[PDB]
């Protein structure tokens, strides 16, 4: 992250939020949510407000929940999107982990 | 050989998970002077029921965050173990037959961390290994 590292996650989150699709058939948005979001959470070098990170995590969680609830297109590629691009692994669990990580970095069956 | 009747459901479930290392467990009922092999559910349906299970709450030796105790411990199945079915859920839990691990808050009892480990006699390997390595096998 030398040229532009702070806005890498920001652009991906903005694109995902602007898409606003119940079915996550968008290759770029889904791939960005899957890859850039974990990298953004891990990368503490870029200084950004906690509110922006929380909003990005909430948008990612909403997109993941929408993808899980909506009908997809056996484990194989979708009829219209590549397998790697549209793949989302454990949407609710990943969203919960991302939210917990964000809360940690924001100055602190019948389980719940 | 012994002429025996095996229920259609159990017979189909034999290769439903045993087509590709496999086993068949059932109960034989020598009732009405005839031999009728059935699963445990049909054994209950035949006719003294008293179910025995394991749902142990091993006092976890790992003393870390709530996230570590709940959302990290439960992923200990896929390490080396085998002959266990895989079903994916977004919410987060391991539900392979009579197995549930996401119990409650990490420490409700006034002591160390407490987590409920549940298993049955057919899947005793997973529950036994989990309880063994959770009693003292996960130090800080």
């Amino acid at each position: 992250v030398v040229q532009h590292g702070v806005g890498l996650g920001e652009a991906l989150l903005e694109a995902e939020t602007i898409e606003e699709q119940e079915s996550p058939v968008n290759c770029f948005r889904k791939l960005f949510v899957c890859d850039v979001l974990p990298l953004i959470i891990n990368n503490h070098d870029v200084r950004l407000p906690a509110n922006l990170l929380y909003k990005y995590l909430n948008k990612a969680a909403e997109f993941y929940i929408n993808y899980v609830t909506r009908s997809t297109q056996q484990k194989y590629i979708i009829e219209g999107l590549t397998e790697k691009s549209s793949q989302i692994v454990d949407p609710w669990e990943r969203l919960f982990k991302i939210l917990n990580v964000v809360g940690m970095r924001c100055e602190w069956y019948g389980d719940i | 050989s012994i002429p025996v009747g095996i229920s259609l459901g159990l017979l189909k479930r034999e290769m439903a998970q045993g087509l590709l290392p496999r086993l068949l467990h059932g109960t034989l009922i020598m009732k009405d002077s005839n031999f009728r092999l059935v699963s445990s559910e049909q054994a209950l349906k035949e006719l003294a029921e008293h179910q025995l299970r394991f749902t142990c709450r091993v006092h976890l030796h790992d003393t870390r965050k709530e996230q570590e105790t709940a959302l990290r411990v439960y992923s200990h199945l896929k390490s080396v173990l085998k002959d266990h079915c895989v079903q994916h859920l977004p919410d987060g839990s391991v539900t392979v037959e009579s197995v549930l691990l996401q119990a409650a808050a990490p420490s409700e009892d006034p002591g160390t961390k407490v987590l409920l480990v549940s298993w049955t006699y057919q899947d005793e390997e997973l529950g036994s290994f989990l309880t063994s390595l959770l009693k003292k096998g996960l130090p800080q």
